[PDB]
């Protein structure tokens, strides 16, 4: 019934995937993510946080920051802190 | 270069389409994700190609 | 998605640049083209320049523009830095409603102004 | 109990499904051997 | 990858687009887009056409690395491919993933 | 096997880019001088033949040295490899190639290899 | 029998912020992938020896096999900075460790009294062959590999290599086959 | 009249459906990771001991 192995078999594939891609990524270029941002906000006045971080290869914590930059999120009452451009 | 302002006109028709393409911006929406996909390959290839040109 | 000109947010990169140099503390009046130059983005083209004047410029709320040369538009008020006892000093102005987002980055970090204030009769709160 | 019912408990039952990639389990006969400890 | 521009093929090629704009035969713009349709043809090309089965060796001088490309300088190597051999001082080496 | 493939490759792309010449306003004349112009060149250059050519903490900088000049690096007619890397592996000065899909001009001739494999020490 | 050093990694301040990008294309053999790691690696043949050039202007080298190779090497890459333009400066070349390797030359089984006591000593056949014998009073960590071969790592000076094989030449003398 | 096995069925039944959502439960969330699951370490032994 028991047998004995090292690393269990399902922990060896995530490791190739995690090492692949190193987590997320690192922090510089915000305006010229700023342009592919307006780009993706053109499509959706309102965009999902979750959305964007796919559209990103760059951390969440930094998006957040200039997400929060170019406008104040809204819950939109249908929750995910949807992003708008500022009015101002 | 009148045959040429004559085709920037007909540009000027496809730019009346733009006006439409303005309207238009579902399907639509893929094909622009598709081009955010895009410009991020630019950006990577763009670079490619500064690379090409140290080997150059 | 209305009409855009060239590059997205070439505007936004101005607005940026015009902010850099104010928080640098060299603050010189710029006309458009002076910032674009700044930018880089000078050589926009003839029509998308145009579109930045016409509809861009315009856009913005608070822009604004002494004559020939665009003037900082989010703070009307220089970001002197100085004189923080004085608007202390007229107590119904409250220091004419000064904002964190202006201060940190006037022309210091806050926290060496903040040494100085505590120093100093002013006392700092934030609700 | 054990020669038959038990068979047909574990043979008979709702496939397990679970789903992008889906995952199948299929159950096939019961053995039971000698009580051990 | 716009990796095989600077070889004689893509040169040749460049410099006759370059003239056709000097005699105002074409036009530059669209001479970026044949470019772009170069990219693909060359790519294509490499991956599926010819393939040959190898051995060899060399020795190091400068590494580098960025946009996943690697750029090798090597001197006093020697490269042999089935009968042929090669004597070379100074070989640089440009490899896309 | 060399000259075949870039005729091909020239069949190919002129035929692609034949459909942008005519969508961009322009005669075939001037695709079929574009060819004449490629094909041109590389006869004048004679580098092959081909079907187509038928026709203190501070003082840092006292000893010196230890760098050389950047210049040893580049020649524009050094032997120039281009291909596709696999695993390119170091352990210590140790290091060890494993390329493909490359094109070798070096002692003057053109070799092309599938995969290459080499070792070399730094 | 005396100790050799093996390894020295120190820490070297240069004192000012450096863009990663500029000094990877001009430093010749200096390799900066950003995704595996965040610090140019760049290594250079006279004295051998690996630098993780850091964004922050902090330095760390690596595998140089005395005091003054470790010192010499980073004075070099300071200077290789200076060459490209950055500012540069040396601060507080400060030695974090130096590995040590001797043979004491014979045989040696420490089980028989592994069992009765092991405070100082945690072995474990599966995980590894060597024991590792933490010592307390002097701050050294030493392997005991069944052929003979002893590694002694994280000595921050060059007495505490050699203290601590002294202080443990002893318990391997009692316990020699 | 129920005798001894079909009063265990009963007991046994419910178990036995126990065991096979649990199993549900414990690889659904290992196949949200996307990890994959081993349904020897899915089953739990005790359910139905």
């Amino acid at each position: 019934t028991n047998y004995k192995p090292v690393a269990n078999h399902q922990y060896n594939i995530e490791y190739e995937r995690k090492k692949k891609e190193d987590g997320k990524r690192a922090r510089a270029d915000k305006q010229h993510v700023l342009d592919m941002l307006f780009s993706a906000f053109e499509k959706h006045q309102y965009y999902n946080l979750k959305d964007l971080v796919d559209i990103t290869k760059q951390p969440v914590v930094y998006l957040k920051e200039i997400l929060k930059e170019i406008g104040v999120q809204n819950v939109k009452g249908i929750h995910k802190n949807t992003w708008e451009l500022k009015p101002e | 270069a009148q045959l040429k302002f004559f085709e920037q006109l007909d540009q000027i028709e496809k730019q009346r389409k733009d006006e439409q393409e303005r309207e238009i911006l579902q399907l639509r929406l893929k094909q622009k994700a598709k081009e955010m996909q895009q410009q991020e390959l630019a950006q990577m290839r763009q670079r490619d190609a500064n690379l090409t040109a140290l080997a150059a | 998605s209305g009409s855009s000109g060239y590059k997205f947010g070439v505007l936004a990169k101005i607005v940026n640049y015009m902010k850099t140099r104010h928080q640098r503390g060299d603050t010189h009046p710029l006309t458009l083209d002076e910032i674009l130059d700044e930018t880089q983005h000078l050589d926009i083209g003839l029509k998308q320049k145009q579109w930045l004047m016409t509809e861009a410029l315009v856009n913005n709320p608070k822009i604004e523009v002494i004559d020939g040369k665009y003037a900082f538009k989010p703070k009307y008020n220089v970001r002197d830095k100085k004189a923080l006892l004085r608007l202390l000093d007229q107590h119904d102005q409250r220091g004419l409603g000064g904002i964190l987002l202006e201060d940190i980055e006037e022309a210091l970090p806050n926290s060496q102004k903040a040494v100085k204030a505590l120093g100093d009769q002013i006392l700092f709160v934030n609700r | 109990f054990i020669q038959m019912s038990v068979q047909r408990i574990v043979e008979d039952a709702p496939p397990i499904d679970l789903q992008p990639p889906r995952y199948l389990l299929k159950f096939e006969q019961i053995y039971l051997s000698k009580p051990t400890h | 990858y716009q990796l095989y521009r600077n070889t004689t093929l893509g040169n040749s090629l460049q410099e006759s687009l370059d003239e056709l704009i000097q005699s105002q035969q074409i036009t530059p713009q669209l001479a970026l887009q044949v470019l772009l349709q170069f990219d693909k043809a060359i790519n294509a090309a490499l991956a599926q056409r010819v393939r040959n089965r190898v051995n060899f060796r060399g020795s190091l001088n400068t590494y580098r690395f960025c946009d996943n490309v690697w750029t090798f300088v090597l001197n006093d190597v020697e490269f042999r491919e089935v009968t042929e051999l090669i004597k070379v001082d100074k070989v640089k080496i440009v490899a896309c993933d | 096997t060399v000259p075949k493939l870039y005729r091909s490759v020239i069949e190919d792309v002129i035929n692609d880019v034949r459909d942008i010449f005519l969508d961009d306003g322009v005669d075939e004349q001037v695709l079929m001088e574009l060819k004449t112009l490629w094909e041109n060149k590389l006869m004048q250059s004679r580098a092959v033949d081909g079907f187509h050519s038928e026709e203190e903490e501070e003082p840092l900088n006292s000893e010196d040295d230890v760098s050389d000049e950047e210049g040893q690096e580049l020649f524009d007619t050094e032997n120039v490899v281009v291909c596709q890397y696999d695993k390119i592996h170091r352990s210590k000065n140790k290091w060890k190639f494993h390329l493909k899909d490359g094109i070798m001009n070096l002692n003057g001739r053109d070799y092309i290899f599938s995969k290459a494999i080499g070792d070399a020490e730094w | 029998i005396v100790p050799q050093l093996q390894n020295i990694v120190s820490t070297v301040n240069l004192g000012c912020k450096l863009d990663l990008k500029t000094i990877a294309l001009r430093a010749r053999n200096a390799e900066y992938n950003p995704k595996r790691f965040a610090a140019v690696i760049m290594r250079i043949r006279e004295p051998r020896t690996t630098a993780l050039i850091f964004s922050s202007g902090k330095m760390v080298c690596t595998g140089a096999k005395s005091e003054e190779q470790s010192r010499l090497a980073a004075r070099k890459y300071a200077r290789v900075v200076q060459k490209l333009g950055f500012p540069a400066k040396f601060l507080d070349f400060k030695i974090q460790n130096m590995v040590g390797s001797c043979d004491v030359k014979f045989p040696i089984r420490l089980e028989g009294l592994v069992l009765t006591h092991q405070q100082f000593s945690s072995y474990e056949p599966e995980l590894f062959p060597g024991l590792i014998y933490r010592m307390i009073k002097p701050r050294i960590v030493l392997l005991i590999f069944v052929s003979g071969k002893v590694v002694l790592t994280g000595a921050k000076v060059r007495a505490e290599i050699y203290e601590a094989f002294e202080n443990i030449y002893p318990i391997l003398k009692g316990f020699r086959k | 009249l129920d005798l001894a096995g079909p009063l265990l069925a009963f007991l046994f039944r419910g178990m036995f459906k126990n065991l096979l959502k649990e199993v549900r439960i414990y690889a659904q969330k290992f196949i949200d990771r996307g990890k994959d699951f081993n349904l020897e370490l899915a089953i739990k032994t005790r359910i139905i001991s």
